């Protein structure tokens, strides 16, 4: 119902949750460096992954950056509040997913279809709390999720995919804006060769039928 | 499988300012009353069979509302023979057609948008409505009733609580919907 | 270097012009002061050459006869057309004239004299060419526009006061049959008689209407609709023109042509500075409408309830119908008791109103409760309307009692 | 005081001219747009180009993008100036008479004022006008239509261009609608207020006088019958592509206008209640324009024998052929001197389209459909209908011989 | 004679195709060889 989740930098990684804005209902684009995760299986060995099937223990890894998603108990007051660890093979970051619709063993599930997630070392679901991640500055951005023993209706996160030709576009801008970052600080210091000064007119070159 | 079906046999459950099940008291009576104290989903009220109500299709009242507005006379009192019979005849037999026609939707999986005519299985009436007269107890968006005619505007749209589902998606069995008459466009609401 | 003068002519028409003393004119204006002026042919420029006074003639005189010369000089030795640099001063000159005109500062025959040479410029006779003449030809169109209608208010006064001098020239004034066989002479007379552009209105006209770089077509084909048939909105203009008050007041009728046009922006929308005018401005019509109540409210109602025929019963009621409809305690549950109010103060007169508003009886049928105390000031004491209702809405009433 | 009581006269004495506006201005623009181009310089270098039929043509193809601006009045002048020109058996080179010659003599004036001739006759105006585009001009404008009143004069120039038996220009209107991908729009245009016009009969208008300056029908169900007459006309003579183009388009989704005009017919004079009995509540004076319309549509749906169309027309779940059955079997319960030549007609129309459902078939289930409704009465009807002769086109003696015939085909 | 007296208009489906038939000169619309009493119909394959 609401709108869509990511994580981000306040202080330090804090894994806040949804960002609240007006409208987003899985038509306009958010904040693709930090809305985006990537969605792999465990099959028993390093390689091999794909196919999920209904019963599959899924592990959710940002794409910006490699955190994953994984529950630990809360230092604060009240197993609760997701958060991001840094490395992910351990069994706190595996989770798990029933349909909200009809149920199923094995049935290639159809890319588009209502997910409802389910914790896997301890039995909990994930729910939407409604407190805010910064309590300092008036009217805030960041909101909290929590985990909750029971199961309801209210929370059931849609996946919806990004066809390959937008993260290629991201990637292709993530690598010019380093190529830049490189050759402005490099001619800012003192003077570059004749390759530097080709590799960037070609690259500036790319970018006018990049942007047109 | 594990959906809702033209002819379930379902019980409305009230959540939300007020919570209890939809039950009817009397026989002699047609007032519909929710009842807090009586029970929830862990343990139902001891009189449960008073609280179920069953899924029915379409019924067109088109013949049955003009033999009923020409059998009743406000000022002119023409009782005929050749006109009336007919009336009543071309009603009987279209009422026939319609209670025929409902064993052909049997089985039939309903989706939301859909008309849904409720009808109480103790007292075999349906639940409906009517936008002209409000309620007893309140003022401001009238009551509901039954009766055993099944009243023009007992049909009611099945509509989603959750925006988890849409209009034309089947629904399932345990989901929390809201319900809303076709032509008094107010949602059925549980009092306090 | 002659683009130098233009750019003096660009400043000429921002300088001249400080918009303090003259302000926008209409040529169509309507509800006149009791006025008995007398007839006269075209030359006669009713009350003066301009509506201000003569500290804006001798100053701008001389820019009128250098507009008027270079007219006379573009329209024969610039014969093909002028292609060298001239089309921007030629742009210019015929901007400067169409803002000097629309506050009125000419005689009807300067512009009248002055169509002929404008609309033979026109007569000297796919691949983009410049823009610039096309935006001059459309400046031409609309100038052409704007001097047509003014002639109607020509028509207009002339042929209400010759209509009217055939009234008092014969009349149980302190019959009309008279006149009826002069309308043989006068209607044909005043539009067509064979033997103001004439016969070539139409050529240059239809060129400029296949020629089509903008879509300045489009006024063209106005102007071409609008030239046939000149006696359909003549016509209309006589049956809307006259509203003559005994009292020479203008400004009491003026605010309600202010306030019942600003109403028709809130005719398709009510969605939020609707909400903060409607309320004071129904109030303002209202105590406009209830004036003298402590008098004997039969001359002084009715010498604007005759006037508010025309406008002001077909503008609440339809705001009664209120689409946006949310039915709790909201900030429109006051303005519909002062549209029922009105409907009481408007409709307190006589049986004029009553019998113009009894037929949209149909839209007051549900409610009983604020509705129900209209028709109880409608039908207070008439005769001729409370002896015709069909059974269809006081057994409806009966039924109403009940439940 | 006497200002009021004086320009109501004056008023009522300046619109007496009500017809030399009328006439001052449908002669006046129908001649000139018929002959647009003559003494212009009289040359040939800017002139002969400029209309060789291509100035009609320029106003067409221009003002179809005027729609999506302001002023839709102008747009609705130049489609009821165009309608105007489209028609003919008008404008030809005591209260009656002398009108028509002042106003002949008025448009002479300003004919003589503004002026090898090849005379046109209506079939070949309408190929003229197609060919420059008035095909594409009308089927643009309702497909994007955004007002109320630019649809009705769309469709009566529609009507208008079509006129009978034109093949020429239907074939315009077969080879736009199959193309472009968005035709569905079009018939959904035509779909919904079809579908809307039925419902607000249902409800507004429903009433019968158990009992022994008019009640005017509303805006949405008088204007179904240039909608009927459209649909009709664009399967006149018989049309084989376009009879079951109106069936089924073949796109992703699909409107069946046959099979809601047959629910429409069965909706606007008693519905389920007329085929058991009594319909002659649900008739009137104000109503059997319509009726007779829809019949003749659904008769040209048919003939040209298409076996799709006759079995929608039979065999829809909505049962509507039980009473264009039913009205020729019974006697209409009002009688009245405007009501027999009126049901002269009716069940004339009636039994031609009877006929059309089974013109050459061969097959049982069409024919049982038909005969499940009645008894074998339809030789006393016949025998009933030919005696109603014996106290003396539209005459009683040919419907009972219809009606003979359809019985002698229902016989095998 | 039916085909050559009538309107020209408002006649059926059939007859409009033998009237168009007789304009143009070619008669091929009689039945030349075969007579639609002959005709059986067809189950064995429709069963296949």
């Amino acid at each position: 119902e609401q709108e869509k989740f990511l994580t981000c930098d306040e202080h330090r990684k804090k894994q806040h949750v949804f960002l609240r804005t007006t409208g987003r209902q899985s038509a306009t684009s958010a904040t693709s460096s930090k809305a985006l995760w990537e969605v792999e299986v465990v099959q028993h060995d390093p390689c091999r992954g794909g196919a999920g099937y209904w019963n599959s223990l899924f592990r959710f890894k940002h794409l910006a950056t490699g955190h994953y998603l994984a529950a630990e108990v809360d230092p604060d007051f009240e197993v609760y509040s997701l958060v991001s660890v840094p490395e992910g093979n351990d069994i706190s970051s595996i989770f798990e997913l029933d349909p909200t619709t009809l149920r199923g063993g094995d049935s290639l599930v159809p890319r588009n279809s209502y997910v409802r997630l389910r914790h896997l070392c301890t039995n909990t679901w994930v729910h939407s709390t409604n407190i805010p991640i910064d309590k300092e500055e008036e009217k805030p951005v960041m909101l909290k999720i929590g985990t909750s023993p029971l199961k309801e209706d209210k929370e059931a996160f849609a996946i919806v995919p990004v066809s390959p030709a937008e993260v290629r576009d991201l990637d292709f801008a993530n690598d010019a804006s380093k190529v830049l970052g490189s050759i402005a600080g490099k001619l800012e210091k003192g003077t570059i060769t004749q390759n530097e000064r080709r590799s960037v007119t070609k690259l500036l070159e790319d970018l006018v039928y990049f942007v047109t | 499988s594990s959906f809702l079906h033209i002819g379930d046999i379902c019980s409305l459950y009230a959540e939300g300012s007020t919570n209890g099940f939809i039950s009817t008291l009397g026989l002699v009576d047609d007032r519909c009353v929710v009842q807090p104290e009586a029970g929830d989903l862990n343990n139902p009220p001891k009189k449960f069979r008073d609280c179920l109500f069953k899924l029915c299709p379409m019924n067109r009242y088109s013949a049955q509302k003009q033999f009923w507005k020409a059998a009743k006379p406000g000022a002119n009192s023409t009782t005929d023979a050749v006109l009336l019979n007919k009336l009543h005849h071309a009603a009987d037999l279209e009422k026939k057609q319609n209670e025929t026609e409902n064993r052909k939707l049997l089985g039939t999986v309903i989706q939301y948008g859909n008309v849904i005519q409720l009808l109480h299985l103790k007292s075999n009436k349906y639940l409906t409505v009517n936008k002209r007269l409000p309620a007893l107890l309140e003022k401001n968006a009238m009551r509901v009733t039954l009766d055993e005619a099944g009243n023009e505007g007992s049909w009611f749209y099945i509509q989603p609580f959750y925006k988890l589902r849409s209009i034309g998606d089947s629904v399932v069995i345990g989901d929390k919907v809201v319900l809303n008459p076709v032509n008094a466009g107010q949602p059925l609401h549980a009092s306090s | 270097p002659y683009d130098l003068r233009a750019s003096f002519c660009r400043l000429m028409l921002h300088m001249h012009v400080d918009r303090d003393p003259q302000e926008q004119v209409t040529p169509v204006k309507y509800a006149r002061l009791w006025s008995e002026i007398p007839s006269e042919i075209a030359i006669d420029d009713y009350d003066s050459s301009g509506a201000s006074k003569d500290e804006i003639k001798e100053r701008f005189a001389q820019t009128m006869e250098f507009v008027e010369e270079y007219l006379r000089d573009v329209v024969c030795q610039r014969f093909p057309f002028s292609d060298k640099e001239k089309n921007k001063l030629t742009f210019e000159v015929v901007n400067l004239a169409r803002n000097l005109i629309y506050f009125g500062f000419y005689n009807f025959s300067d512009l009248l004299r002055l169509t002929k040479i404008l609309l033979a410029i026109l007569d000297c006779v796919p691949e983009k060419e410049d823009i610039m003449v096309m935006d001059t030809k459309l400046k031409i169109i609309e100038i052409l526009q704007f001097i047509l209608n003014v002639r109607l208010d020509y028509r207009i006064s002339c042929l209400l006061c010759i209509f009217k001098r055939e009234f008092d020239e014969s009349n149980s004034q302190s019959p009309g049959a008279l006149d009826f066989e002069h309308i043989e002479e006068q209607a044909e007379g005043i539009f067509g008689g064979s033997e103001h552009g004439g016969r070539t209105f139409l050529r240059v006209l239809l060129h400029l209407t296949m020629h089509d770089y903008p879509p300045l077509v489009s006024g063209a084909l106005q102007l071409l609709f609008r030239h046939f048939s000149q006696r359909q909105e003549v016509l209309q203009a006589f049956k809307q023109v006259q509203l003559l008050v005994t009292s020479q007041d203008v400004d009491n009728y003026k605010q309600i042509k202010q306030d019942l046009d600003q109403l028709r922006s809130i005719v398709e929308k009510s969605e939020s500075y609707n909400y903060r005018v409607v309320k004071e401005i129904l109030i303002r019509l209202s105590k406009l409408c209830v004036q003298e109540s402590a008098s004997v409210r039969k001359s002084r109602k009715q010498q604007q309830r005759l006037l508010r025929n025309m406008g002001a019963h077909a503008v609440v009621l339809e705001l009664l119908q209120i689409p946006y409809e949310k039915a709790e305690d909201t900030k429109m549950q006051e303005i519909m008791r002062l549209a029922h109010e009105f409907l009481q103060n408007f409709c307190a007169g006589n049986q004029q109103n009553q019998a113009l508003l009894h037929k949209h009886i149909n839209l007051f049928l549900n409610p009983g409760i604020l509705e129900a105390v209209t028709m109880q000031h409608i039908f207070m004491n008439n005769f001729q309307l409370c002896s015709e209702i069909n059974e269809r809405v006081v057994q409806h009433f009966v039924h109403c009692i009940e439940t | 005081r006497n200002i009021i009581e004086r320009l109501q006269d004056i008023v009522s004495a300046l619109e007496d001219r009500l017809r030399p506006l009328v006439q001052a201005e449908l002669s006046v623009l129908v001649d000139v747009l018929h002959r647009p181009e003559l003494l212009f310089p009289e040359n040939t270098d800017a002139r002969r180009k400029c209309e060789s039929g291509g100035f009609i043509c320029k106003l067409i193809k221009h003002t179809k993008q005027l729609l999506e601006e302001n002023e839709e009045k102008l747009c609705i002048k130049v489609l009821q100036t165009l309608r105007e020109m489209m028609t003919k058996d008008r404008g030809y080179g005591l209260r009656q008479l002398e009108d028509h010659k002042r106003g002949e003599a008025l448009r002479q004036i300003l004919v003589n004022r503004y002026y090898s001739r090849g005379e046109m006759s209506l079939a070949e105006v309408q190929c003229h006008l197609d060919k420059e585009g008035a095909s594409n001009l009308v089927i643009d404008l309702i497909m994007n239509a955004s007002s109320d009143r630019v649809f009705h004069e769309s469709i009566l120039l529609a009507i208008a261009l079509l006129e009978g038996g034109n093949t020429t220009i239907q074939h315009s209107f077969f080879c736009r609608l199959t193309e472009d991908k968005k035709s569905e729009k079009f018939f959904k245009v035509f779909y919904d207020r079809m579908k809307v016009a039925q419902q607000e009969i249902k409800a507004t208008v429903t009433v019968n006088t158990s009992d022994l300056d008019d009640l005017e029908m509303s805006a949405v169900i008088t204007i179904m019958q240039p909608i009927l007459r459209f649909l009709q006309l664009l399967c006149e003579n018989h049309n084989r592509d376009l009879q079951n183009f109106l069936r089924c388009q073949n796109n992703k989704t699909n409107y069946n206008l046959v099979c809601e005009t047959l629910q429409f017919l069965d909706c606007i004079c008693g519905s389920t209640t007329g085929g058991l009995g009594l319909l002659g509540l649900y008739i009137n004076e104000k109503n059997v324009a319509l009726i007779n319309q829809t019949l003749e549509s659904l008769t040209e749906y048919c003939q040209g024998p298409c076996h799709e169309n006759q079995n929608c027309i039979a065999t829809h779940e909505s049962n509507g052929i039980d009473i264009i059955t039913a009205l020729i079997l019974n006697d209409i319960n009002p009688l009245g001197k405007k009501r027999m030549d009126l049901v002269l007609e009716l069940k004339n129309n009636a039994s031609k389209l009877l006929l059309a459902i089974m013109e050459s078939r061969h097959d049982s289930e069409n024919a049982e459909r038909i005969l499940y409704n009645m008894r074998p009465k339809e030789l006393v009807e016949v025998i009933k209908k030919a005696y109603m002769q014996g106290e003396v086109a539209a005459s009683p003696r040919n419907v009972g011989h219809n009606i003979y015939i359809l019985a002698h085909q229902l016989a095998r | 004679v039916l085909v050559k007296v009538k309107d020209s208009t408002e006649y059926t489906g059939p007859e409009s195709y033998v009237a168009e038939m007789i304009r143009e000169r070619n008669l091929d619309w009689f039945p030349r060889m075969r007579a639609m009493s002959l005709v059986s119909s067809d189950s064995e394959g429709e069963q296949n």
